Order: C-alpha cells, then sequence, then structure tokens
C-alpha cells in the first residue's frame, strides 16, 4: 500500500547510476539513505549544487556509501532511498547542448511554404501583374529565422542554446491568378524560445512550422519545447532494493510458464491479484487509468510480489 | 507508479501481453489456480478413528483459516467406530455443543483419540479439570462399552450417556438433549442410512445456536409421539425405510402433513437434498464436502459422520456433503452446477481417501476451480 519503486538486487548499479546522473544535472537536491529500516546518512551537494566539483563529489559519496552494502545484500535485507527532485532545475553538459545544436541546424534549408500554383495556395509576390497574383520562390527557414552557430555557458551553471533571431518577409501567401492580393506572413513570437534543459526537449512536431490562421494569414514557429516526461515537476520519490529475483512472463512468447504452474510455484495475496484483475476490467470497458496496469514497450503489464513459495505436497 | 515491496518476497513477477485481452485471461486463470491450491484440501487419516481426529485437529482449537474454534472446547461427542446410526443422530448434538465428533473402539479407548481429547480441551497436569469439561456418549453398552466409559471417568472427566436398548430410543435420548426449541424435526428409518447421511449436515445448521434434531422411527413409538408434539416434519428417505402408513401416523399424531425428500438412488436423494431451497439457497453454495457413499462397502459412511457438524458450521455459508466413492451421478452433476454461483466455489474438502481422483476433478470443473 506504499507508492514507490522497487529494484531487484541484480539491477542495483543501473539504479544507482540514475541517482548519480540526477545529482550531476541539478535535478536531485538531497537523498536520504537507510539500511534495513535504519537511517545511515544523507547525500546533498554543497551550496545547492552550484559547482560541478560539489555535484560530482555527492555522486561519488552515494556509490561509496552503499556499494558494499548492496553487493553483499542477503535474504531479508533492503536499502531505502528518499529522492527529493525538481525537474525545472535540470541542466545540460557541453556535449549535450552541442549535440542538440547540430540537429537544429539541419532545419536551416527546410521549406516552410511552397510556391503557389493557380490551384493551390503558397508563396506569391507582393506586387501583381495585370492586377492578379504571380508566384514566388519557396520560403526557407533561413529566411524567417537565424539559428545560432555556437553555445553559451559554463560547466558550473550549464550550457544553453539561444533562440534563433527572428526576421521578416515582404512576400505573401495566396493563389496564383487571383485578383485578391496575398496575405502577410509573420513570425510567432510566442513560438520561439531558448533551450537549456530545464526538464524539456525540442518539440520537432511543432518546431519550424507554418500555420495558417482563420483570417487567412500565416504565422511561423521557431524552436518549440515540450515536457521531457509527464511526471510531476517536484516531489520526493522512494526507491527500494531487495534480494528478490526478477521473473518475466511474456504470454506472447513461444514458451512461458502457465498460470497453473505459477500458482504451483508461489502463493499470492488474494486481495492483490483481484485488485489487478479489477483494474484491467475498468480500463478495458470504461477507460479508467490505473497505476496497477501500465503500458510499457507496447505491452500492458502488472507486477506481483508473491508472499513466498508454495510448500510441496 | 509502482510500490515498495516486502523485503521477504523472493521474486518480482511482471506479466506482459500486447492485448489486455490476454493479460486479463492470464490474471483470471491465476486468480483461480491460486485459490485452488490454497482452498482444495484432503483431510484423512489412515483409519476411520484417525480421520475423525484429523478433522478435530484442523477445525477445533486450531490456527486454521476455517476453524470452528481457535480456543479449547468444553464438550465432546463420542460414537462407536462402527455404529453409523448413532453418530448420524449425534451430528446435530456435536454442532449445538460446539463439540468435535470423535470415534472410539468398543473394547478400549484408543490411544490416539485419548491424546486428541486432551489436546482439544487443553488438559494439563498443572490445571484443574473442572465440571465444564464433558464427554457425551451416544449409544449404549452395545456400541461403546462400560470399560471405555470408566476409562474416561478415571481421567477425571464427565461422561453423560444418551442411550437405550434399541436404535429407536437412543435416537430419542439424543434428540431429547438437542434443543427441540422450534418446529423442525427430521425423520429417518432404521434402514436407509445413505438417505439419512445427506441430512446430517443440514440438521447441524444452527439458528440462534439451536440445531434440528432427527428421530429414527421404524416405518410410531408412544415415546416418539409425545416427543413430536405438533411439529412440522420432513421425512428423509424412500418408502422402503418410511412407509406412507407411518407418514400418516405422523400426520395424525401431530396434525401436520409432513414433507418428503426422496430419490431412487442414495446419490439421487443426496442430489435432492442439495436442490431443496429450505436446505441450501439457490445459487449461493460456495463450500462443498466430499465423502464416500458406501457403494463399494456400506461401512465407509462413517467418515461423513465426523464431517457433518463442521460442514454445517463452515465459515458463514453452510456446506453439503456430496456422497460419491467411485463416480458422480448425473443428478449430483446438475444439482451442484445449479447450486454454485456465477463466480464459482470457494472451498472443497475431501474427507477420507477412498475417493477416486475422477470424482474430485469433476467437482473442480463444475465449480470453476
Ligand atoms: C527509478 C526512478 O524513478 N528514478 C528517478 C526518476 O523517477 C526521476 O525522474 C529522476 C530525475 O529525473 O531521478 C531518478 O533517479
Amino acid at each position: 500500500t506504499t507508492p514507490g519503486y522497487t529494484v531487484v538486487k541484480n539491477d542495483w548499479k543501473k539504479a544507482v547510476k540514475q541517482l548519480q546522473d540526477g545529482l550531476k544535472n541539478k535535478t536531485i537536491s538531497t537523498i536520504k539513505v537507510s539500511f534495513n529500516g535504519n537511517s545511515v546518512g544523507e547525500v546533498t551537494p554543497a551550496s545547492s549544487g552550484a559547482k560541478k566539483a560539489d555535484r560530482d563529489a555527492a555522486a561519488e559519496k552515494l556509490y561509496n556509501l552503499v556499494n558494499t552494502q548492496l553487493d553483499k545484500l542477503g535474504d531479508g535485507d533492503y536499502v531505502d532511498f528518499e529522492v527529493t527532485y525538481n525537474l525545472a532545475t535540470q541542466i545540460i553538459t557541453k556535449a549535450e547542448a552541442e549535440a542538440v545544436l547540430t540537429k537544429l541546424q539541419q532545419y536551416n534549408d527546410k521549406v516552410l511554404i511552397n510556391s503557389a500554383t493557380d490551384t493551390v495556395k503558397g508563396m506569391v509576390s507582393d506586387t501583381q501583374v495585370d492586377s492578379k497574383n504571380v508566384a514566388a520562390n519557396p520560403l526557407k527557414v533561413s529566411d524567417m529565422y537565424t539559428i545560432p552557430s555556437a553555445i553559451t555557458g559554463s560547466d558550473d551553471s550549464g550550457y544553453s542554446i539561444a533562440k534563433p533571431t527572428e526576421k521578416t518577409t515582404s512576400l505573401l501567401y495566396g493563389t496564383v491568378g487571383d485578383a485578391t492580393a496575398g496575405k502577410a506572413i509573420t513570425v510567432d513570437t510566442a513560438s520561439n524560445e531558448a533551450f537549456a534543459g530545464n526538464g524539456k526537449v525540442i518539440d520537432y512536431n511543432k518546431s519550424f512550422k507554418a500555420t495558417v490562421q482563420g483570417d487567412g494569414t500565416v504565422k511561423t514557429s521557431g524552436v518549440v519545447l515540450k515536457d521531457a516526461s509527464d511526471m510531476a515537476a517536484t516531489g520526493t520519490i522512494k526507491v527500494r532494493v531487495t534480494s528478490a529475483k526478477e521473473e518475466s512472463i511474456d504470454v506472447d512468447s513461444s514458451s512461458y510458464i502457465s498460470a497453473e504452474n505459477l500458482a504451483k510455484k508461489y502463493v499470492f495475496n488474494p486481495k492483490e491479484v483481484s485488485e489487478a484483475y479489477n483494474a484491467i476490467v475498468a480500463l478495458q470497458n470504461d477507460g479508467i487509468e490505473s497505476d496497477l496496469v501500465q503500458l510499457v514497450n507496447g505491452k500492458y503489464q502488472v507486477i506481483f510480489y508473491p508472499e513466498g513459495k508454495r510448500l510441496e505436497t | 507508479a509502482d510500490i515498495i515491496a516486502d523485503a521477504d518476497s523472493p521474486a518480482k513477477i511482471t506479466i506482459k501481453a500486447n492485448k489486455l485481452k490476454d493479460l486479463k485471461d492470464y490474471v483470471d486463470d491465476l486468480k483461480t489456480y491460486n485459490n485452488t491450491y490454497s482452498n482444495v484440501v484432503t483431510v484423512a487419516g489412515e483409519d476411520r478413528i484417525e480421520t475423525a481426529i484429523e478433522l478435530s485437529s484442523k477445525y477445533y482449537n486450531s490456527d486454521d483459516k476455517n476453524a470452528i474454534t481457535d480456543d479449547a472446547v468444553n464438550n465432546i461427542v463420542l460414537v462407536g467406530s462402527t455404529s453409523i446410526v448413532d453418530g448420524l443422530v449425534a451430528s446435530p448434538l456435536a454442532s449445538e455443543k460446539t463439540a468435535p465428533l470423535l470415534l472410539t473402539s468398543k473394547d478400549k479407548l484408543d490411544s490416539s483419540v485419548k491424546s486428541e481429547i486432551k489436546r482439544v480441551m487443553n488438559l494439563k497436569s498443572d490445571t484443574g479439570i473442572n465440571t465444564s469439561k464433558k464427554v457425551y456418549l451416544a449409544g449404549g453398552v452395545n456400541s461403546i462399552s462400560k470399560d471405555v466409559e470408566n476409562e474416561l471417568k478415571n481421567m477425571g472427566l464427565k461422561v453423560t450417556r444418551l442411550s437405550g436398548e434399541d436404535r429407536y430410543e437412543t435416537s430419542l435420548a439424543i434428540a431429547d438433549e438437542i434443543g427441540l426449541d422450534n418446529d423442525k424435526a427430521f425423520v429417518v428409518g432404521g434402514t436407509g442410512l445413505a438417505d439419512a447421511m445427506s441430512i446430517a449436515p443440514v440438521a447441524s445448521q444452527l439458528k440462534d445456536g439451536d440445531a434440528t434434531p432427527i428421530v429414527v422411527v421404524d416405518g410410531i413409538s408412544d415415546d416418539a409421539k409425545s416427543f413430536l408434539g405438533t411439529s412440522d416434519v420432513d421425512i428423509i428417505g424412500g418408502k422402503n425405510s418410511v412407509s406412507k402408513e407411518i407418514e400418516e401416523s405422523i400426520d395424525s399424531a401431530t396434525g401436520k402433513t409432513p414433507d418428503r425428500i426422496s430419490g431412487d438412488d442414495r446419490q439421487a436423494t443426496n442430489a435432492e437434498v442439495l436442490k431443496e431451497d429450505d436446505y441450501f439457497k439457490d445459487g449461493e453454495v460456495v463450500n462443498y464436502f466430499v465423502a464416500k457413499d458406501g457403494s463399494t462397502k456400506e461401512d465407509q459412511l462413517v467418515d461423513a459422520l465426523a464431517a457433518a457438524p463442521i460442514a454445517g458450521r463452515f465459515k458463514e455459508s453452510p456446506a453439503p456433503i456430496i456422497l460419491a466413492t467411485d463416480t458422480l451421478s448425473s443428478d449430483q452433476n446438475v444439482a451442484v452446477s445449479k447450486a454454485v454461483p456465477k463466480d464459482g466455489g470457494t472451498n472443497l474438502v475431501q474427507v477420507g481417501k477412498g475417493i477416486a481422483s475422477s470424482v474430485i476433478n469433476k467437482m473442480k470443473d463444475l465449480l470453476d476451480m
């Protein structure tokens, strides 16, 4: 009945590495550690993790504190973490920001609006011939925006991408062979922003697009962001490691242990199994979310921890 | 999203599927098979006397999930290990007195039952056995000898004996102890016992801690006429056992026209008892007991004797006994399928192990377990 996350022993390094990376990018402020239910310390970067050296020191302190305990973990033992986090404060390394910068610069030559025909709308000159619209060359992203060449920042505070500087065009959007003149194309200031981590990524579905409006004019977007994940912005997460072993039951596999041989092997808490069953049905029929049933890697799944083994007969 | 697991659990099981189709199916099968290995059990010793004790061990003064009592008991009912007629009338008595029904050999008190009497009443050398600690002897010196009676007294125990010189008045003696505090009474004949065992778990069902007595007629004695003052009566068995003449003897002596529950076979009347609504409500029977019918040997109905009061006090929904040694009859097959609710059954208890595996499997399918 306690929310959190449970790690099998064999995966402890994987999980610890995650906490370390969290500390290094200013996402985690403090971690409170305890062995078999007893507090044995607390890891916290000095001065709100302002310096890279202090953040790296906390990451090391964590591994040093727990590695021998975890590697020597036996039946019944367990290590509990209490992770206080805030995704807004996340920062990015020099290599991370320079890796995004290159992928942004590939959109420099992308076409926003094509040229118009007599039958489809596109770029048309701002001046007409015989009082009727003629076509113009397509609109590049380089015409409306100037993407930066380099990055800005330091190792202590993090690195950043400046928002591409906005530009104007005097060309228009309309149909070739229409009396009515083409309508203006302008940038959307509310759709061009700088990038420096902060729990976000580049939204390539909405970035560098031309969007027609109700009155017929066109607005263009620049660098648009989106949440890296749908988890809450801040809070404190509990993580446990035990000596249990992990078993994978894929019913779509060629071979897999049947439900009969599973009850043969283990005893399960009856309330826990029916709560899962009921959660599946409420999703199937009514579309009700449930923490018990999740969709991960294109497979819906439930998680059981059995009471123990079933005694032979 | 997830949860903080119990540190003593040995495994982290993740079940995966493309369509929550197949996931629902796997969890549904698990929900049932999990309940099966926990709640489908055999209770048998290697002797009729020894099987009756194993029932006592599991359900009286026990830590079991479905124990009648988890503390010591004050009363005990004792019946001769061969006298089936006696402990059939005695099953209601054991239910009302909150007592296990145990079996003994006529000559001498057996070693095994003697130790179980101590365990179930919590008898110790450092505590005084006071007057509340009693043993009922259902039957005369014919079934349970005078020697055994004195062996019990010499332990420092109280032994009331309900009996007579014949089967008809011993049953009267037992029925007189049982509370005839409401208008029901079951009637059976001296012959046709397998008709009668089917009603033992029903008579053992309690209303305000009152059991329903049964009387054994000849198919009336003047003693039985006074005993059955203006009672609604249900006759269990065929006419072969209770004539329509003695059905009228009851109609006249009481003033009540009695009802009859009967079948062609002993397994048919078993099925008829289940399908009676006053006995078990339709679509609400989740707990079942299985015991030998005596087709191969009439002497094996003894095992149903000790299980009848436990089944009639089981959980909060009573249980019938399905009589079947080698096979189940079609009548029993359909009656069970109608008794069970949509969801399925919750408990199956095999009493004794002279019952064929075929029969237990048929039960499991009928009940979705
Ligand atoms: C297994 C687990 O939950 N790990 C957490 C994750 O939930 C959180 O989002 C992240 C900070 O970004 O810190 C990780 O340690």
